[PDB]
C-alpha cells in the first residue's frame, strides 16, 4: 500500500519523459507513445501535484572514526547552485 | 613530540559538529547556565567551604582574644 501510493502520486505523465537515441524516426517514437502510454493522465490530473521545496544547506561535520580501516575517506563541499544556474559552466 | 594521527586507537565513534556561523555563542545562557552553577556549587560546597569557616572561626576568636588580652582590670 505504501508502494502503490508512491506509484499513484509520482508516476504521472507530465512528470515523465520517453527518451530515445539511435536508428529511429521521431514519428514512430511519437506513434508508439500514443499506442502504449496514453492511458496515464487523460483524467488522472488530480491531488497535491507535488511541490518540492528548497533544502537548507548547513555547514557542518560528520566524522565516523574507524581506525580499523586502512585508508581515510574525506568529502568536502560548499553549497552549489541548482541545475538551472549559468554559474555551473 | 605527540602528533595528530599518532596519538591513540579509536573505533566506532561518530562526531556531529556544527559551524560557528550556524549556531549561537550563548545558546540558552541564563535559562540553562544558572541551574548548572547552583548544581556545581551543591556538588562541591561540603568539600570547599568547611575549612574556610574553620579559618573564619579561628580568625574571629584570635583577633578577639588578642584584643581582650592587652586590657587589664583589678591591679
Amino acid at each position: 500500500a505504501d508502494l502503490t501510493e508512491y506509484l499513484s502520486r509520482h508516476y504521472k505523465a507530465p512528470r515523465m519523459v520517453l527518451a530515445a537515441a539511435g536508428g529511429l524516426e521521431h514519428r514512430q517514437l511519437l506513434d508508439l507513445a500514443q499506442k502504449h502510454f496514453s492511458g496515464l493522465s487523460g483524467t488522472y490530473d488530480e491531488d497535491a501535484v507535488p511541490t518540492l521545496s528548497p533544502c537548507r544547506f548547513t555547514g557542518s561535520q560528520i566524522c565516523h572514526r574507524e581506525d580499523g580501516l586502512p585508508l581515510a575517506h574525506v568529502a568536502i563541499a560548499v553549497e552549489g547552485p541548482g541545475w538551472a544556474h549559468p554559474d555551473n559552466v | 613530540g605527540r602528533q595528530f594521527g599518532h596519538l591513540t586507537r579509536v573505533r566506532h565513534v561518530i562526531t556531529y559538529s556544527l559551524s560557528p556561523f550556524e549556531q549561537r555563542a550563548f545558546p540558552h545562557y541564563f535559562s540553562k547556565g544558572i541551574p548548572n552553577v547552583l548544581r556545581r556549587t551543591r556538588a562541591c560546597i561540603l568539600r570547599v567551604a568547611p575549612p574556610f569557616v574553620a579559618f573564619y572561626l579561628v580568625y574571629t576568636w584570635g583577633t578577639q582574644e588578642f584584643e581582650k588580652s592587652k586590657r587589664k582590670n583589678p591591679a
